[PDB]
């Protein structure tokens, strides 16, 4: 859709859409920027992620409302509308997964970009798994697991334990274990080990890096408190 | 629900 | 778009979309219901109004963010994106105005429905006036004024001074005077007279009707406090 | 801004 707009203009419009909380626009602008075929900078990867996370986050919240009504009710309208929302959500996830596969991931060679995209891939398969109920639910779950696992393996080899993307990846993989894979003990173990190894590395950091890392460590702690 | 990563 | 869905199903889906805060869907469902060609009940008119008010309200908020950035900046991206959002907003207002004109208003014979639709017409012209800057800004303003005025004349003849739609109409016409017509003294006078005449009629009301009326009277008072 | 009608 965005083929006639300059890459830099798409990026500037994505930033403006973020300021205006127009996340559907911002996702469309960032999709156009990706389709320009150049690799994304650190800032641009964040813009891409923020846009689609907000879009699918609203879809997930609407799906949960409608699923809650549908389970309480158990005419066809509630099922039909939950299905419509569900199809829209799957379409957004498929779009993001298609961008990662064509061709963000294969061109991402530095640890920071490759772990970022693979965490994205695990997340959007996780959102697919949240609504999956048919023949391929197991394959969807394994696709999320495999993406997260590769990202974990890279982040442990290449990143310090306080690196924000390493922390937030481990956070989301722990949520995957707890909510999707029915493995709460793995979820708890991962959140504990992630927190403790980051805590032991905090002394190496500047004031601003310390703030970035401890913020995500708080989220790990919140989950541990909820789960134990 | 548990917290996944968010800004 | 909705021609193949039953009217009752469109209404039920509009209610579900409201619960899910999917207001673009809810507006589309209610537009389909209107295009079925039957008059709308009191509840259905409220569903129509809530949907489009939420849609255009998000557009207005985004437009104000972008207009604020554009005035601060004074490349073409900020202007171009403000124009895109502006065009989308005008399209939503034109759609609502088209529903009122084809054919909600002409079939509305009871005071409650006719004042409801004419207040709607004044509001969506007011939203057009908020972004208007060209040859027709004066005509847009006069179209809002004329709709509000007819609604006022009917509500004064047919409704008690505490009637919620009479109160909220006068509230919005007072905002029209203050923000659009550059007539703050008319705005203040109207809010004062509306409040005082409602206050003198509160003794006639049930507990629930009293709550409905005093809620909107509070909004008139908030504006008076802000304006004086 | 002033308050127009809202729920
Ligand atoms: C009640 C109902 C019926 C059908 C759909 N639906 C399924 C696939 N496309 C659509 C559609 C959505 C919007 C407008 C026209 C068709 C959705 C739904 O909620
Ligand atoms: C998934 C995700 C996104 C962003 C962060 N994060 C938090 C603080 N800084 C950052 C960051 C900025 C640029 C590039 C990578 C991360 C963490 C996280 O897990
Ligand atoms: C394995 C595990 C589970 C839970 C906690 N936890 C939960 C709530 N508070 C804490 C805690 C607070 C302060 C200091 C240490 C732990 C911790 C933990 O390691
Ligand atoms: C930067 C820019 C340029 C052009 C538009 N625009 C105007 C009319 N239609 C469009 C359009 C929107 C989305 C996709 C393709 C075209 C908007 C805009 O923000
Ligand atoms: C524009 C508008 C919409 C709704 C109300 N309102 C407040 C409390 N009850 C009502 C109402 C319900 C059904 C029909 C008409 C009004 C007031 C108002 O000004
Ligand atoms: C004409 C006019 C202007 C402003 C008020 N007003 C503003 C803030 N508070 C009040 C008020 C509070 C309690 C009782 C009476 C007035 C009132 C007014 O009539
Ligand atoms: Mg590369
Ligand atoms: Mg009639």
């Amino acid at each position: 859709a965005m083929g006639s707009m300059e890459r830099a203009s798409l990026i500037q419009k994505a930033k403006l859409a973020e300021q205006a909380e127009r996340y559907e626009d911002m996702a469309a602008f960032m999709k156009g920027a990706v389709e320009k075929g150049e690799e994304l900078s650190c800032e641009e990867r964040n813009l891409l992620s923020v846009a689609y996370k907000n879009v699918v986050g609203g879809q997930r919240a609407a799906w949960r409302v409608l699923s809650s009504i549908e389970q309480k009710s158990n005419g066809p309208e509630v099922r039909e509308y939950r299905e419509k929302v569900e199809t829209e959500l799957q379409g957004v996830c498929d779009t993001v997964l298609g961008l990662l596969d064509s061709h963000l991931i294969k061109e991402a060679g530095d640890a920071e970009s490759r772990v970022f995209y693979l965490k994205m891939k695990g997340d959007y398969y996780r959102y697919l798994a949240e609504v999956a109920t048919g023949d391929d639910k197991k394959r969807i779950i394994d696709s999320a697991r495999s993406a997260y696992q590769e990202a974990m393996d890279i982040s442990k080899k290449e990143m310090p334990p306080t690196n924000p993307i390493r922390l937030g990846l481990a956070l989301n993989f722990s949520v995957f274990h707890y909510e999707i894979a029915n493995s709460p003990e793995e979820a708890i173990s991962l959140a504990k080990t992630t927190f403790d190894e980051a805590m032991a590395d905090l002394h190496t950091l500047s004031e601003d890096s310390y703030k970035d890392s401890t913020l995500i460590m708080q989220l790990l702690r919140d989950n541990l408190t909820l789960w134990t | 629900r548990p917290s996944s990563w968010r800004q």
